[PDB]
């Protein structure tokens, strides 16, 4: 995350990370089970690791559980990105308190302007070195499905949405993907793609998580 | 070692991938191998 400010520890307690040794992508708390995360994360051998704060640190609140399942969209479209978006089973159920918890899915899509909460481990300079270690948030808007569609122009499908700000300096960033979009207390987003990141008119781009909801449930009740 | 193009991560040495470098990927939001 690029321009935004520190969360404060289980303040998003949605928030997964997804570890191969190493952090390397994001990810959302829907059950107790299953985590939301974008289709380009997929590899074998993942550890789903909840209630992190300082990812670096053991701090006490972390469960660490491998997962059992990863399914991918059946019509993820890795050329376009389309459908970016993959479940993950957990081995065992999470224990649900206050600092572990699940995030609602959406009952509809949301609107233009509405507010949302991006967070993540990713880089936190648009260009260079990062060192981050506590979790770091950005507020960001909806932007219109018009201006998305001028900032990447053949590019965006009906399964995205811009978030951000055309001015450069906030946005999500590398090492953020798979992670949480979320907009009066629902997952709207998983941070996707952009043109590199924080750069000037080119806000980032998410899987807009409203068009999804029954293949998420269908895939939960059948695995 | 993992190959070209593979998944890594930010926070791991360089040595996570074959070609001893793991970079930002220039538009997805992850890192990946060199
Ligand atoms: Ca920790
Ligand atoms: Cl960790
Ligand atoms: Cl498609």
């Amino acid at each position: 995350i690029v321009g935004g400010y520190t969360c404060g520890a289980n303040t998003v307690p949605y928030q997964v990370s997804l570890n191969s040794g190493y952090h390397f992508c994001g990810g959302s708390l829907i059950n107790s089970q299953w985590v939301v995360s974008a289709a380009h994360c997929y590899k074998s051998g993942i550890q789903v690791r909840l209630g992190e704060d300082n990812i670096n640190v053991v701090e006490g609140n972390e469960q660490f559980i491998s997962a059992s399942k990863s399914i991918v969209h059946p019509s993820y479209n890795s050329n376009t990105l389309n459908n970016d978006i993959m479940l993950i089973k957990l081995k065992s159920a999470a224990s649900l308190n206050s600092r572990v918890a699940s995030i609602s899915l959406p009952t509809s899509c949301a609107s233009a302007g509405t507010q949302c909460l991006i967070s993540g481990w990713g880089n936190t300079k648009s260009s260079g070195t990062s060192y981050p270690d506590v979790l770091k948030c950005l507020k960001a808007p909806i932007l219109s499905d018009s201006s998305c569609k001028s900032a990447y122009p053949g590019q965006i499908t009906s399964n995205m949405f811009c978030a951000g700000y055309l001015e450069g300096g906030k946005d999500s960033c590398q090492g953020d993907s798979g992670g949480p979009v979320v907009c009066s207390g629902k997952l709207q987003g998983i941070v996707s793609w952009g043109s590199g990141c924080a750069q000037k008119n080119k806000p980032g781009v998410y899987t807009k998580v409203c068009n999804y909801v029954s293949w998420i449930k269908q895939t939960i009740a059948s695995n | 070692c993992s190959p070209s193009g593979a998944i890594c991560s930010g926070f791991g040495p360089p040595e996570q991938c074959c070609s001893g470098a793991c970079v930002p990927h220039p538009i997805l939001r992850i890192f990946v191998c060199q």
